[PDB]
RNA sequence: AUGAUCAGAUACCGUCGUAGUCUUAACCAUAAACUAUGCCGACUAGGGAUCGGGUGGUGUUUUUUUAAUGACCCACUCGGCACCUUACGAGAAAUCAAAGUCUUUGGGUUCUGGGGGGAGUAUGGUCGCAAGGCUGAAACUUAAAGGAAUUGACGGAAGGG
């Protein structure tokens, strides 16, 4: 049945699975942890 | 070694396809009629094509050789193939059956002279 | 890649098969993976057969046999020319020659 | 000249066969390119790319050239040929021969309302070669061919005016994507639709009407 | 297929398989079209008078061409007791 | 439909059950074979020879429909059918291929053995598989002298027969030739038999 | 085969199937009336019994249970009811 | 275990129509299966079918002509409003001129075009073309 | 601990040999724990073997020559461990009767992955007597790492000429 749940009341499982697997990305994880504001020399600005 | 090459073995079989009724089982007469009826640039090559063509003819006196197809040869083989057999092997003048053959022919709606024998396992 | 559909052994439905020792190097090998042969030999090896047959106290004597089942690892069986490497199409042949 | 050897070649040289719809109708296997450029004299070709393939040898690499060719006339017919050769011009010439040999028809249709001439395809249709899948979706008028450049020129040469396309897979493999698009437009005459539901009298083959215009 | 005022478009209305009602494509090189000769009152076949059967490459590769041709011939009356519905 | 002189005569039935054409295969049976009539306590099956007669007259109707008789092709790579297809090719316009079918004879239009037939008849589909396989490339119908265990893929008309026997293969080719000449009108006497003996189509040992 | 009558299978082919895989499922078992030596006392016994069925008049045990069909005792006369 | 008898029915019909067979046995034959088959039959996609009464659920033998490409189910039965019908038909029908989305509305089971005529919507069951 | 080999050899080889190997009562909770294929359900090709049960066959054989039995044979069926052939189909291919019924994409449900390193590392929990187990990053760094096949070259691999 292709992995994922398909039931009409199964939106919560799909939502939390998408959040958990969204953490596997590069740009999303960087934006949400805020490494540019913390661990970047320019601190997230374009110029310095 | 004296194994002949394509040129000798290929021209000779082509030559036999279109000149089989002229040429014979004698290398000498063979080496004369090729010399007019085909162009070979050297005498040594003419002597090997004629020599192998003489060899192939003797093979043709006894049965068919593979790799030749001229319409004459098979048709004469076709002609002497009846043998006119004395009586047809299928016909018994004086037939045998199992039980299943017997009810098969009774299903077909045919009456014919039959002798039933049991064919057991 | 997977080289053999049988994984180089014969085990479909156990999980574990208790091992044997190679007769040549004492390597532990599962009993299904081994190269089992059966060495049946007369004891007198057919060159001493006339000398012992005329040296016997008995006529008509049996000239008995030795029976042994040899268990080989893959390395020793390949090194001792018992089995050898075959072609990709010829690996699927299970018949003896 | 030509001096054909096929029953079909003798029929097309004699003038018994005046269209290639009869070939497509009776599924006659074409084996002579003179049939195709006789029955479709107006098709024009285009070579897609020339990429060099290499076979390793004792000293260095034997190299040859692979040329991909698309022929077609701009209403209904396309062919795709791919040939490897020692020389680039031989690869292009032989690819034009192979592309002419593989000419198939295309079923054009309407996105709606059947007013003008058929502008688009009749159904959604897919094709697959390698990893590549090309899907082709019927588009409204004035949409144009929405496709990458190679499969756009293939659909331009078919005679399609407007189609949406979707791809999947390693689409940068150009020969695979052209063969996938070729299968996708070949399937248009494969889909059975309610206008095709009605039964037909199964017409008899030109090879048996004209059976004595063969060799003997 | 036709436009808003008759004018049939979709040139090459194709053939359909006599067994599965499937379209025979232009490159289905396994498909055949059987012509069986008609007879009239004398035992002799009439030249050009056929009963015609198209069979697609799909049923031929599956091996089921012979049973399909049996059922089609028996339905058209040119066989008597070869095909059975109750299988 | 047919004028009911085409029914299985007792004379033809005598020929069929004399040649053991009814003696089919062993309990191997390709599931595409409903032609079998019962079974023998032996383990060998019996073929319904009435269906063999009906399939043979259907194949004769198919052969007679071809306009130019040279476009029929008869194949036998087995020795028991070579003389049979040569005699069938004598009595009918058909071209024979007896012995080796060289591949690429139906494809490969520059080959020296290039035929373009409108119908091909093979003796065994298993042994003559190269001919039926090429015929599936160029839209050619196939008629096969089938057995109860033969590989019937790409065969359109399967005439069930005992193709293990010498007399059966020759009798089937003989009856096929006789029926196509009767439908063509070379044999005007539908009821009277043929002056050619069925023993002419038989294999001889040397 | 691509054309067949699924509504009317032949009697042989339905007899070949498992009891649940036929068109409508039904038992292949049956009942017997068994008469015991001596007293007439006809009694009906299931074909696959699972019990040592005895006639009410005497301990004259009529069938023994097995893995399948019950084995009827040797002097007994049954009719398939 | 069996959750959707209608899905199993439609999968069996699809496998039969791929193989070229003219018939298929459906088990276990619910009401929605009958109504779905009646919708397919009125448009000419199947032909005659017969309901075998065993006493447990029924079986069905459908007769297949050559006209069906794919009958499918949509699981779950999504709630569908009236604009949703046009997005669903654009997603899963091959052209805008043939094929039907079947949906169970409160006025019975029907296809999408008759639902447009009655101006009614509901839940989506499957599709046929 | 020793005796050889070796440039070196506290490695491969040889002789001994502690812990261990065995068992009882407690812990540990990992393996290439592998079929590297989650479980439940339906459908789609043939075939021959075998294991367990059942049915049928006036079938062979044993025993009270006749009987059940038991063991075999033939046919069928249910459930299993597998195997052979096709390729309907699938796939990047090797290959696969499931890894099919997947752009014509929806039978139910659970778990995991998102370029290679850093790294199964730090850190914080939590279990454990310990050894460790389970959860588990980032800074930074890099344009490939990888899979399956092809043609060469080589092999202290096997054959042939
Ligand atoms: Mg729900
Ligand atoms: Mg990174
Ligand atoms: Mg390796
Ligand atoms: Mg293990
Ligand atoms: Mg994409
Ligand atoms: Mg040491
Ligand atoms: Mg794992
Ligand atoms: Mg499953
Ligand atoms: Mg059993
Ligand atoms: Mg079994
Ligand atoms: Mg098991
Ligand atoms: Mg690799």
């Amino acid at each position: 049945g292709k992995g994922k749940p398909r039931g009409l009341n199964s939106a919560r499982k799909l939502r939390v699975h998408r959040r958990n697997n969204r953490w596997a990305e590069n740009n999303y994880k960087k934006r949400l942890l805020g490494t540019a504001f913390k661990s970047s020399p320019f601190g997230g600005s374009s110029h310095a | 070694g004296r194994v002949r090459t394509k040129t000798v073995k290929r021209a000779s079989k082509a030559l036999i396809e279109r000149y089989y009724p002229k040429l014979t089982l004698d290398f000498q007469t063979n080496k004369r009629l090729c010399d007019e009826i085909a162009t070979i640039q050297s005498k040594r090559l003419r002597n090997k094509i004629a020599g192998y063509t003489t060899h192939l003819m003797k093979r043709i006196q006894k049965g068919p050789v593979r790799g030749i197809s001229f319409k004459l040869q098979e048709e004469e083989r076709e002609r002497k193939d009846q043998y006119v057999p004395e009586v047809s092997a299928l016909d018994l003048s004086r037939l045998n059956v199992d039980n299943q053959t017997s009810d098969l022919v009774k299903s077909l709606g045919l009456k014919l002279p039959l002798s039933v024998i049991n064919v057991s396992a | 890649p997977k080289k053999r559909a049988s994984n180089g052994r014969n085990k479909k439905g156990r999980g574990h098969v208790k091992p044997v020792r190679c007769v040549n190097c004492s390597k532990s090998i599962p009993k299904d993976k081994a190269i089992k042969r059966m060495a049946i030999r007369n004891i007198v090896e057919a060159a001493a057969v006339r000398d012992l047959s005329e040296a016997s106290v008995y006529p008509e004597y049996a000239l008995p046999k030795t029976y042994n089942k040899l268990h080989y690892c893959v390395s020793c069986a390949i090194h001792a020319r018992i089995v050898r490497v075959r072609s990709r199409e010829d690996r699927k042949n299970r018949a003896p020659p | 000249g030509w001096v054909p050897v096929t029953k079909l070649g003798r029929l097309v040289k004699a003038g018994k066969i005046t269209t290639i719809e009869e070939i497509f109708l009776h599924s006659l296997p074409v084996k002579e390119f003179q049939i195709i450029d006789t029955l479709l004299p107006g098709l024009q070709d285009e070579v897609m790319n020339i990429k060099p393939v290499q076979k390793q040898t004792r000293a260095g690499q034997r190299t040859r050239f692979k040329a991909v060719v698309v022929v077609g006339d701009s209403n209904g017919h396309v062919g795709l040929g791919i040939k490897t050769a020692k020389e680039v011009a031989g690869a292009i010439r032989a690819g034009i021969i192979i592309a002419k040999l593989s000419v198939i028809p295309i079923r054009r249709g309407y996105w709606g309302t059947n007013l003008g001439q058929p502008h688009s395809l009749a159904t959604k249709t897919t094709g697959k070669c390698g990893s590549v899948t090309v899907r082709l979706i019927p588009a409204p008028r004035g949409s144009g061919i929405v496709a990458s450049p190679a499969v756009k020129k293939l659909l331009q040469l078919a005679g399609v005016e407007d189609v949406y396309t979707q791809s999947n897979g390693k689409t940068r493999t150009l020969e695979n994507t052209l063969k996938a698009a070729f299968v996708a437009i070949g399937n248009t005459y494969g889909f059975l639709t309610p206008n095709l539901w009605a039964e037909q009298p199964l017409p008899v083959s030109p090879l048996d009407i004209y059976s004595d215009e063969a060799s003997a | 297929m036709e436009n808003d005022k008759g004018q049939l478009v979709e040139l090459y209305v194709p053939r359909k398989c006599s067994a599965t009602n499937r379209i025979i494509k232009a490159d289905d090189h396994a498909s055949v079209q059987i012509n069986v000769a008609k007879v009239d009152e004398e035992g002799r076949a009439i030249p050009g008078e056929y009963v015609t059967y198209a069979l697609s490459g799909y049923v031929r590769s599956r091996g089921e061409s012979d049973d399909s041709l049996n059922r089609l011939a028996q339905n058209d009356g040119l066989l008597k007791n070869v095909w059975s519905y109750s299988r | 439909s047919l004028p009911a002189t085409f029914d299985l005569t007792p004379e033809d039935a005598q020929l069929l059950l004399a040649a053991n054409t009814h003696l089919g295969a062993r309990n191997v049976q390709v599931h595409q074979e409903p032609y079998v009539f019962n079974a023998r306590p032996d383990g060998v099956h019996v073929i319904n020879v009435g269906k063999t007669w009906e399939k043979l007259v259907l194949a004769a109707r198919i052969i007679a429909a071809i306009p130019n008789p040279e476009d029929v092709v008869a194949i036998s790579s087995r020795t028991f059918g070579q003389r049979a297809v040569l005699k069938f090719a004598a009595h009918t316009g058909a071209t024979p291929i007896a012995g080796r079918f060289t591949p690429g004879s139906f494809t490969n239009y520059i080959t020296r053995s290039f035929k373009e037939p409108r119908l091909v008849i093979v003796t065994d589909p298993r042994s003559d598989a190269q001919a039926i396989k090429e015929a599936s490339y160029v839209n050619i119908p196939v008629i096969a002298l089938t057995d109860l265990d033969s590989p019937s893929e790409f065969v359109d008309v399967a005439i069930p027969c005992n193709n293990r026997g010498k007399h059966s293969i020759g009798l089937i080719w003989y009856l096929l030739a006789r029926e196509v000449l009767r439908l063509r009108g070379a044999l005007v006497d539908r009821t009277q038999p043929w002056s050619i003996m069925p023993d002419l189509y038989f294999y001889r040992d040397p | 085969v691509l054309v067949q009558d699924l509504l009317h299978p032949t009697a042989a082919s339905e007899a070949r199937k498992h009891k649940l895989k036929t068109l409508v499922q039904g038992p292949r078992s049956y009942f017997l009336d068994v008469k015991c030596p001596g007293c007439l006392n006809i009694t009906t016994v299931f074909s696959h019994a699972q019990t040592a069925v005895t006639c009410e008049s005497c301990s004259t045990i009529l069938c023994t249970p097995t893995g399948g069909k019950a084995k009827l005792s040797e002097g007994t006369s049954f009719r398939r009811k | 275990t069996r959750s959707s008898v209608l899905a199993d029915a439609l999968n069996a019909i699809n496998n039969a129509e791929k193989t070229g067979k003219r018939q298929v046995l459906i088990r276990p034959s619910s009401k929605v299966i009958i109504k779905f088959l009646q919708v397919m039959q009125k448009h000419g996609y199947i032909g005659e079918f017969e309901y075998i009464d065993d006493h447990r659920s029924g079986k069905i033998v459908v007769q297949l002509n050559g006209r069906l490409n794919k009958c499918g189910v949509i699981s779950p039965r999504f709630n569908v409003k009236i604009g949703d019908i046009e997005k669903w038909t654009a997603n899963l029908l091959p052209a805008r001129q043939f094929g039907y989305v079947i949906l169970t509305t409160s006025a019975g089971i029907m296809d999408h075009e008759e639902a447009r005529r009655k101006h009614v919507s509901g839940k989506i069951l499957g599709f046929v073309y």
